[PDB]
């Protein structure tokens, strides 16, 4: 009878009704990956009774073109081409209800230079799907071709060191404390003292923006005085991460422009600003000769648990793409969650020109960085100079070691605190380069106790804190040991 | 004051033998060494004076050390550093830089403040050595 | 006037035999045919009315012609066009549209002029059929 | 065409028994009913003409139906609707509006297209009934 009825689609695939995502062409056991594909590795915990291939295909489809029922509108497009392929599923080591699922997405699916669009597809909906009890994005292969649309770090490790005139040892910093309550005046005091005592940097706390107790312009002006006073006293380029985090993008710029205008070398942003402001202020930082330090605030809400979320290693990739110059990536031995293996992989992702597969470090995909610049990892949170031998071994050369409490907590004052940390650092590096087995539980502590014999502030820091450790079990562990 | 540029400047002035070991490290890593001189200690003095060309071909620390001491004997009073340079892709930069020599009497700097708009200040870091005398007779 | 949208509208109205030959060409290339109806002849009326779905799984020009003839019987006086959709990467669009039916008498358009800044005119094209009567009763 | 303003216009016209029932639901929720008339069916015609004040202090549905019938008899051909108003904090607005009367024939609208900048079109929606005749004599 009626025209709607005579022209119904009657094929197996585009007849109306629900068919499984695997039978919609989102699964292919022998897809061959192209060098232009976005690859994603997911850790999928299917619900009781849901097939492991089905859940992998479901994730492929709802992150590319599918929906829950069949649509004739597919056929207005080159739908073979746009469909993502779940193309491999292994079971997760030592578990028969959790799976590693590899999914490949066609290059053309993604807006050029838009982390917002990349994430809209890849994390948009699928983590809240009913058929899946848990889901974690473990890794991604960002293809060269997509990477070339992005800026990468504004300054990057190499140019940063050049603007600083500091090569050979890890760089040094401290978060100003207490976190909140200090007036701009006193902030400028802490910054002057710490920088004058040996620190390359200080920083605003992540949550120091502009508050009744201290409005932002006061902090910036008073810190600049402190910074330039420090550099006049030492003959070093100095700085402090002036926090430009704000409610609106107009305010963030206003703060960035103010930082620039008064001569600041560096500014910080919080991750809670979100990806679009981050990309904006990363382009801005390139164009205005500014270091951009990303504090990763909020990360561990999705990054902490192994069964579900986004692994921080993917956040590394996305943030290096967007173009931040620094990003916090963990300490191993401090107050914040850090397994040595996972931190090492984070550091490789941020620093290397390319990645080779290394499953113990959580590097699931091999990947070229497409001459995007290298992002400076930051090691921060409850660390002290008694741990310096551990810091050097675990974290390498290109890194900023931050000691907020480990500098300011020092009983002989802030300058004493800073000096203890830099002597610590320099002697440890000096020693490594000479061939000494610095990481040995005997030698390492001894190199510092020897350095302490000619540095008063160091003896004191060793005396005060050498018991201190944060010896707890990890949540984010590897599935392959070393 | 002690000029704390370079990466080992919160340690004591390095001996020839301690410098040879740092040179050894750098040569075993494939890096290129060079030696440079200045008597402008300003933090923004990017370009210190080259002492010859960088030593790319060299297979023996003693050569760097021999050049260091030739530079020591020819250059006026001031600062000498040795840099290590990594031509590798994704580095292409200095990876090590430390002071080998520093004059006995470094007065340092004063901070020079010019009034900008509102409360803003225009800072210039000024060196006593440089303002009093020309290059070659500052220390 | 003659509405000269479609790719064969400077030729005489196509016979059914000529239409089928163009349908047969489009379908030999693997293209999806559809039938559409309008009584708004405006140049910028992108969306004519669908006569069912595009005929995706249809191999027979005669079936396409049947839907053309059923559209012709059921639709109010107006225009009918046939399009051919190509879903291939590189195209993903219509590649052939021509008019199969046209009204006996199309009054056409007038150009409405509104004064803009300076000498600029703001132009609107007005269909006589559309302004006078609603959809379904314009011809 | 049907005029699909109001929240029940995808169902057949409401019987007096059905209208009375929706009116009862609204009145049990403590909302104020009012009756409104127009012969401008335009989607942007905010203000239909008031049929009295809203019936605020009223607790019997038949009193609303009585006013509905006086409106039906007194008012010209066109549209009538009943609205329900909630004056509670955080609402302060209509929370139910539906058509109780529509004309026997509604021609509907056309889309007037004026060329803006570039490809931009400046759109205007035009009622056939409104353009042909004044308020009071359009249907
Ligand atoms: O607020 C804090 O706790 C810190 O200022 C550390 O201060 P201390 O150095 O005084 O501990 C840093 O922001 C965190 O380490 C960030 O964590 P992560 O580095 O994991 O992003
Ligand atoms: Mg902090």
């Amino acid at each position: 009878q009626s025209v709607s009825e005579r022209t119904r689609i009657k094929s197996d695939r585009y007849e109306s009704g629900v068919i499984p995502y695997a039978k919609m062409g989102y699964w292919d056991a022998s897809y061959t990956v192209k060098d232009t594909d976005v690859l994603a590795l997911f850790r999928i915990t299917p619900q009781p009774g849901v097939d492991p291939v089905e859940a992998a295909a479901a994730v492929a489809g709802e992150s590319s073109t599918a929906t829950w029922t069949v649509v004739w509108t597919d056929l207005l497009t080159a739908c073979e081409r746009y469909r993502a392929k779940a193309y491999r599923v292994d079971p997760v080591p030592n578990s028969a209800d959790v799976f590693f699922a590899f999914i490949a997405y066609e290059c053309d699916l993604f807006e050029e230079a838009s982390l917002a669009n990349l994430t809209a597809s890849i994390i948009g909906n699928v983590f809240g799907f009913k058929a899946v009890s848990a889901l974690r994005l473990e890794d991604m292969r960002i293809p060269h071709s997509y990477l070339x649309t992005f800026q990468g770090p504004a300054t990057g490790i190499i140019v940063e060191r050049e603007r600083l005139n500091k090569y050979g040892t890890p760089l040094l910093g401290a978060t100003v404390k207490p976190k909140l309550g200090l007036s701009g005046k006193n902030y400028g005091r802490v910054v002057y003292e710490g920088l004058k005592g040996g620190l390359d940097f200080l920083k605003d706390d992540e949550n120091i923006n502009s508050q009744p107790f201290m409005r932002w312009r006061e902090r910036f002006l008073n810190c600049m005085e402190g910074i330039n006073r420090a550099s006049a006293a030492t003959g070093e380029v100095k700085g402090s991460y002036l926090n430009i985090t704000a409610a609106t993008m107009e305010e963030v710029y206003k703060r960035a422009e103010y930082a620039k205008a008064v001569g600041s070398i560096v500014v910080m942003i919080d991750l809670v600003m979100g990806y679009t402001a981050i990309q904006s202020i990363a382009y801005w930082a390139r164009e205005n000769d500014m270091l951009l330090h990303l504090h990763r605030a909020g990360n561990s809400t999705y990054a902490r648990q192994k069964n579900h979320g986004i692994n921080f290693r993917v956040i590394c990739k996305w943030m290096r793409m967007s173009g931040v110059d620094h990003i916090h990536a963990g300490t191993v031995v401090g107050k914040l969650e850090g397994d040595p293996l996972m931190i090492k992989g984070f550091y490789d992702i941020l620093r290397l020109t390319e990645l080779e597969v290394n499953l113990p470090f959580g590097i699931f995909f091999e990947m070229d960085w497409a001459s995007l610049r290298r992002c400076m990892p930051v090691a921060s949170g409850g660390i002290h100079c008694g741990q310096m031998h551990q810091l050097i071994h675990y974290l390498g050369d290109d890194v900023v070691l931050q000691f907020g409490g480990g500098t300011i907590g020092h009983p002989d004052g802030i300058q004493a605190g800073a000096t203890a940390n830099r002597v610590a650092l320099e002697s440890m590096v000096l020693a490594r380069n000479e061939g000494v087995d610095y990481f040995d539980q005997q030698v390492g502590p001894q190199i510092l106790r020897d350095a302490a014999k000619t540095c008063g502030p160091l003896q004191t820091a060793l005396d005060l804190w050498k018991d201190i450790s944060f010896d707890y079990t990890s949540t984010d562990t590897a599935d392959f040991a070393e | 004051m002690r000029l704390t540029q370079g990466c080992f400047s919160f340690l004591p002035d390095l001996t020839d033998a301690q410098i040879e070991k740092q040179v050894a490290y750098a040569m075993a890593k494939g890096w290129a060494m060079n030696v440079e001189w200045t008597d402008d200690p300003h933090p923004r003095n990017n370009y210190w004076e080259l002492w010859g060309l960088p030593l790319f071909d060299i297979k023996d620390p003693a050569t760097v050390m021999f050049e260091l001491n030739e530079a020591r004997k020819s250059c006026a009073a001031g600062y000498i550093r040795i840099n290590a340079f990594d031509a590798s892709y994704g580095v292409e930069s200095c990876v090590m830089s430390f002071i080998t020599n520093r004059p006995t009497n470094e007065p340092g700097f004063y901070l020079d403040r010019t009034d900008g708009p509102g409360r803003q200040i225009v800072y210039s870091i000024k060196s006593y050595s440089v303002q009093a005398n020309p290059e070659g007779s500052r220390y």
